[PDB]
């Protein structure tokens, strides 16, 4: 082929780099609360209000984190927490991980947009395997119930 | 199996996909993580062990080590991990189309 | 020429001037090569490994390196 | 590169920061215990004055201003 | 150790009076157990005084190259006469090149 | 810095360094037709690569060795 | 001389004046600092922005909108304040071109730089670029196609139209079921053109592929605490009345008695003039009831006594699209049953949409009015989606109301370049330099829109060029794959009023921004 | 990442860095407004400049010297100081040519703006360049004329 075009900006690259590493840090920043082995974090507001909590959304929104990056994850954890209701640290640390596997494919020279397509395709994928390990249950087997509301309030 | 499907691939959506069953990694390291567990090794061995086919094995943190965990009772619905995955995979598709920041 | 302030940037800078002065070419390569491979331990270091194998690790692989440069080397006239 | 606007304190610090503040509040009562102990003089920075040997009271008169202290003045 | 000891007013010297007489048992038995060779041997003063430096260089940045520098930690000391002067041991450093690259000069 | 895709030349290049036993193959900067350093003589000195490899080992190793700052 | 260099000054202070290189020059900075700024966000492959409010709230704001972006912006340039009301009014007007619009007159004031540096006085460029866009739009209406007789064409078009809108967008992703949702919602208008028929709920969660296009209706409100929450068969009145401490209008009244006996009667007698007015109210027929304002606690339990639902506070948005969607009538006197129409609805029930309840009408009887349900993983993320479906709206009801399309992909930019370059081939004078150069900027439009996705531009615009001089109309960018191709079986098409109002509107931007030849700006306050 | 734009600062008080943007603008507005200021004063119509010093002599002095323009003017942008080293060199290896060489030199680089907007890489710019400047010298060089012999 040759050359090819020339890249002029390397603005946009920085843009990407930064908003990776500000999702990477706040996964980094809530990684520790994460299983029934994780611990609390103590996050004072403005004024004298203390906060002791697991919940991810519940940190996440606590702290105000003043990045773009940032606060799209955390939005994105309040998504969970509406939908789901729990998996809210989990749904960050993935996201996070995604973009920093993003930092070296875009170091790669692959362009952000073939990576997109590959990552709907990856989820398309996972969410077809995820339905295959999942079990039929019905809400008149108690003991599915309680083994699930034991698992979630294993990590509190 | 992204690994998988991903060497079923080929050209850069390969790398991709790489990359995001790598990334998928994350989440067992950390479980191991935070129990005073090696990472490495478990993680290792959780992928060893459902390669050989034991979808239910998992990190065991009551007796530090590997085991099948639908013996101890630790499961969650599907819609918890379906959802985390969907609204990740979407947060960071809408991320990855950014490339300015205007100060208003 | 470089004003840093940060002491692992004045590392950078140090081991730059050291290539310089034992061979005189490379004071480039060395640089890439360095931030190469701690860009690669930061990824090693986020999965639970000791730095301190992450380093052993990497000596041991330069002396394979070095090994298979010797080698591979042509001599000239 | 978190960017939060605050002092972060994460490991062993924050809970040896803790356990000191706890220190702390236990060791400005302990000298109030059993029989053998010795009343308080409380002076609120007006010429109010309590002489007492409650710990709730002592507790509460003072001013706290770490968490983990406050968590055992409520307490 | 002793600080809970002190919280509840043990008075010092009793603290004192026993670390005492721990450290006096201790080198007592360090004495007593310390593992010594009265053969006389050349090669063998050399093998232990070659594992010693590699012992006291195996936590350093040159742990990795730490039998050669003990080899020539070793080799530098056995050529001092009577006194074991540090100021008859040159030390230069150039910057540039590997630790391999290091030299002793006779 | 030549234009070229990254990922994809140097997958190229390895691949055939492995095919065929050639540690000559490298990157052609210059696009003058060919892979080979041989003919293109693009020719470094063994010492400068290995005092690269070396250098750049030790200063890692230090690197990663270190773990507090105390800057005033 | 000059005001400014004077040895006696004229001004107050902290008044200044530009003259004519100087404020050329900063009208040409300002106007090729906005272009570039709003472009790259331009074609299918175009990135968005983030715009980091600085304000207290520190708004958040995610968006490929060039008219969103250029809004948010704090502006000091006058002629970049003219590009960014050029914007807004485009916005204003149709949905969509606002890029496009922006870019055009910024490469047209670069052009015009570039002659002035060539020593060409600007009213010979104004008259050249009257000339050219005249050419050129006499070139875009001969180049117009109309399929609205046709049914099945027109429905055709509107998809193709609608997909090419959406395809810089984030929707890009879901680009066939959020054309077909916006094809169906507009369609749903029956002709109208009222785009606040069409209500966009933004509810948090879920993926963007689960937002859908409601085959009824959706309210957000409440009912009363003993009314049925499911009705069948609904009867629907829609009232703009009080119904709360409704008081006689005359407003000098006052109850003036001298025992507290009257003044329970007086009491007694207002809350029997509430009772009787929901009693003509329950006269219609009617099984439930909406009423624009609040509805007290009496005649709450008046309508659950009844079993009539009573949904209150819709606001006039809400009784508006209510009375679109079954056909009801707004009505605030209920002294003629017989003249008022009810709303008729197949069933009312509630459904649970995230965490949160609405009311949901299924089987409208009309149906001129929608509810699109938008799910999104951020609030950013759901912005972007509601901005991205107003513009394909926009375009849509455009393109409903004014069937003439263009074919889009660069190549009614290209027809147009080579009218203008036809037209100045055969006038002499600088006028013809001024024409090429419009012909340069109209095609550095398509140019962009392929430099944004990597391809190699310059030989896909010359093969766009020698096409179009050949004789090919419709060769297009093909950015499947990067080459050029025929736009009509690729469907790639615009609205033609989206086109000519954006060359209208860059041109007529570019044209009073030349004419001025010096700035003089007062003391600020 | 970037050594400017990163969470970290490398770099002391005061110490800046511009990227491929920064850089390319600054040089290209430098060497056009050096390359627009020296023109004018070019050709048999050229106009001279007063050039008045700021110091305490205030020394007055109209010229239409292009080096001594280029000299005595307080110049912050380091492509402008290339190019101001550029005239000075000329001046001193001959007496003449310190305008033109600083205008063509300015309007090369303004051409190279233009191609790196086309999304050309600087490389290409400067092969084709040097292929330009060989093939002129080659012209230029044919087409002297000597007569040195005839007095
Ligand atoms: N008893 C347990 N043994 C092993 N893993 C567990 C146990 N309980 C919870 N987990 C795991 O810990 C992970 C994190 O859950 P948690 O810490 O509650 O945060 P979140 O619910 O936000 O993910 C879950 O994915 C779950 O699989
Ligand atoms: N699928 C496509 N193929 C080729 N060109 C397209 C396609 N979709 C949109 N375009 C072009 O992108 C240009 C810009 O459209 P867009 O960015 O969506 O809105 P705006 O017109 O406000 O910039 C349009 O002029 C159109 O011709
Ligand atoms: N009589 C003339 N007719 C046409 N061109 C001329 C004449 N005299 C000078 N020039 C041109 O003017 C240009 C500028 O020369 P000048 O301004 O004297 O200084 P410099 O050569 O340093 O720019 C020269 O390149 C020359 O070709
Ligand atoms: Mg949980
Ligand atoms: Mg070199
Ligand atoms: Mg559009
Ligand atoms: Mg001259």
């Amino acid at each position: 082929r040759g050359k090819g075009a020339y890249q002029d900006r390397d603005k946009p690259a920085q843009i990407r780099f930064s908003n990776i590493s500000a999702a990477k840090a706040v996964a980094d920043a809530i990684r520790t609360s994460l299983g029934p082995k994780g611990m609390d974090k103590m996050i004072q507001d403005g004024k004298g209000d203390v906060t002791i909590t697991n919940d991810g959304a519940t940190i996440l929104k606590q702290m105000q984190v003043l990045h773009p990056a940032a606060r799209m994850l955390v939005e994105l954890s309040k998504a969970q927490d509406i939908e789901a209701g729990d998996g809210t640290t989990s749904v960050v640390i993935i996201a996070g991980s995604l973009l920093d596997s993003c930092t070296k494919l875009l170091q790669k020279g692959i362009h952000p947009t073939i990576i997109s397509e590959s990552f709907q395709k990856a989820l398309e994928k996972g969410i077809e395997i995820l339905t295959d390990m999942s079990r039929p249950v019905e809400l008149s087997d108690r003991e599915t119930l309680l083994n699930s509301a034991t698992t979630s309030l294993n990590s509190k | 199996r992204l690994t998988e499907y991903s060497r079923t691939l080929s050209g850069m959506e390969s790398y991709c996909v790489r990359a995001f069953a790598d990334a998928m990694e994350v989440i067992p390291s950390t479980l191991a993580e935070n129990a005073g567990l090696n990472p490495i090794s478990t993680v290792t061995e959780l992928r060893n062990r459902h390669a050989q086919g034991e979808k239910t094995a998992g990190i065991n943190v009551r007796k530090g080590g590997i085991s099948n965990i639908l013996e101890e009772l630790v499961v969650q619905p599907l819609l918890v991990s379906v959802s985390a995955l969907t609204l990740a995979t979407e947060t960071v598709r809408s991320i990855l189309k950014i490339d300015d920041v205007v100060n208003t | 020429m470089m004003d840093v302030d940060h002491q692992i940037a004045k590392l950078m800078v140090e081991l730059s001037k050291s290539q310089d002065d034992e061979i005189g070419d490379g004071t480039t390569g060395v640089v890439v090569l360095a931030g190469a491979l701690l860009e690669e331990a930061e990824q090693l270091l986020d999965r639970g490994i000791h730095p301190i194998r992450i380093a052993d690790g990497y000596e041991q692989a330069a002396r394979v390196a070095i090994e298979h440069l010797d080698k591979i080397s042509d001599s000239v006239l | 590169p978190l960017s939060v606007f605050g002092d972060r304190s994460t490991g062993e610090t924050i809970r040896s920061q803790n356990v000191m503040a706890a220190a702390s509040i236990a060791n400005i009562v302990k000298s109030s215990l059993g029989p053998v102990g010795l009343d308080k003089m409380l002076v609120d920075d007006i010429g109010d004055v309590t002489i007492t040997n409650d710990g709730a009271t002592i507790l509460k008169l003072l001013e706290v201003e770490h968490p983990a202290a406050k968590v055992l003045c409520e307490l | 150790q002793v600080k809970p000891y002190v919280e509840e007013g043990l008075h010092p010297q009793i603290i004192i009076r026993a670390f005492r007489t721990a450290t006096q048992l201790a080198v007592n038995k360090i004495k007593e157990i310390a593992v010594t060779v009265k053969k006389a041997d050349k090669v063998e003063q050399r093998k232990l005084l070659e594992k010693c430096a590699m012992t006291a260089l195996s936590s350093k940045l040159i742990s990795q190259q730490k039998a050669f520098f003990a080899k020539m930690v070793v080799d530098a000391v056995m050529m001092l006469d009577d006194l074991l002067q540090l100021k008859m041991i040159g030390i230069k450093k150039v910057q540039g090149g590997a630790l391999e690259d290091s030299q002793l000069v006779a | 810095n030549s234009g070229m895709n990254p990922i994809q030349t140097m997958t190229e290049v390895r691949a055939r360094q492995v095919k065929e036993m050639n540690p000559a193959l490298g990157i052609d900067c210059l696009h003058k037709g060919t892979n080979d350093m041989k003919q293109q003589h693009v020719i470094e000195t063994l010492i400068g690569k290995k005092q690269q490899i070396s250098l750049a080992t030790q200063m890692v190793r230090m690197i990663l060795k270190i773990d507090d700052i105390r800057k005033p | 001389a000059s005001l400014s260099l004077a040895p006696v000054n004229i001004f107050k202070a902290g008044a200044d004046e530009e003259r004519a290189e100087t404020a050329r020059l900063t009208s040409f900075i300002g106007a090729i600092a906005i272009g570039d700024l709003v472009k790259s966000t331009l074609g299918p492959k175009g990135m968005d922005k983030i715009l980091l409010s600085s304000g207290r709230d520190a708004s958040l704001m995610v968006t490929n909108d060039g008219a969103t972006i250029l809004k948010n912006i704090g502006v000091d340039n006058p002629a970049a304040k003219v590009l960014v009301d050029m914007s807004r009014v485009q916005d204003d007007e149709v949905g969509d071109g606002t890029t496009s619009v922006t870019v055009l007159a910024a490469e047209l004031l670069r052009e015009a730089e570039s002659l002035i540096a060539k020593k060409i006085h600007p009213q010979t460029i104004i008259a050249g670029w009257r000339e050219a866009t005249k050419a050129a739009r006499e070139a875009l209406l001969s180049s117009a196609v109309d399929h609205g007789s046709d049914e099945v064409k027109f429905r055709q078009d509107l998809m193709n139209i609608a997909g090419t809108t959406l395809s810089s967008k984030l929707l890009t992703h879901h680009k066939d079921h959020f054309t077909k949702l916006a094809v169906e919602a507009v369609l749903r208008l029956k002709g109208s053109g009222n785009l606040e028929a069409i209500h966009i709920i933004k509810k948090l969660g879920g993926s963007l592929a689960d937002s859908y296009l409601d085959e009824g209706f959706l309210l957000d409100k409440k009912i009363g605490v003993n009314q049925p929450k499911r009705i069948e068969n609904a009867k629907i009145l829609i009232a703009n009345t009080g119904m709360d401490t409704d008081k006689i209008k005359i407003f000098g009244s006052r109850v003036r008695v001298d025992s507290t006996a009257k003044v329970a009667e007086i009491e007694h007698a207002e809350k029997e003039k509430m009772k009787e007015k929901v009693e003509r109210i329950l006269k219609h027929g009617i099984n439930c009831f909406i009423n624009r304002q609040l509805i007290y606690n009496y005649p709450e339990q008046l309508f659950g006594a009844a079993g009539v639902m009573a949904i209150e506070h819709a606001d006039f948005a809400g009784v508006e699209r209510l009375a679109l969607v079954t056909g009801g009538e707004i009505a605030s006197t209920f002294d003629h049953p017989e003249l008022v129409k009810l709303g008729s609805c197949k069933l009312i029930e509630e459904v649970m949409i995230g965490e949160d309840k609405l009311i949901h009408f299924s089987g409208v009887a009309l149906g001129e009015a929608c509810t699109i349900v938008l799910r999104g993983a951020t609030q950013q993320i759901l912005d972007e989606a509601e901005r991205s479906l107003h513009d394909a709206l926009c375009v849509l009801a455009q393109t409903v109301k004014d069937s003439r399309t263009v074919y889009g992909g660069g190549c009614s930019e290209m027809l147009m370049a080579h009218a203008v370059t036809q037209l100045a081939n055969r006038t002499p004078g600088k006028e013809a330099v001024a024409m090429e150069s419009y012909a340069k900027a109209l095609r550095m439009l398509p140019t962009i829109i392929a430099d944004n996705a990597g391809y190699d531009s310059a030989d896909l615009v010359a093969q766009l060029r020698a096409a179009h001089s050949e004789g090919n109309t419709t060769a297009g960018l093909d950015m499947r794959e990067g080459t050029i191709g025929d736009m009509a079986i690729l469907g790639i098409t615009e609205s033609f009023q989206v086109k000519r109002q954006v060359l209208l509107s860059a041109a007529e931007a570019a044209e009073v921004i030349l004419r001025v030849d010096n700035i003089i700006k007062a003391a600020p306050r």
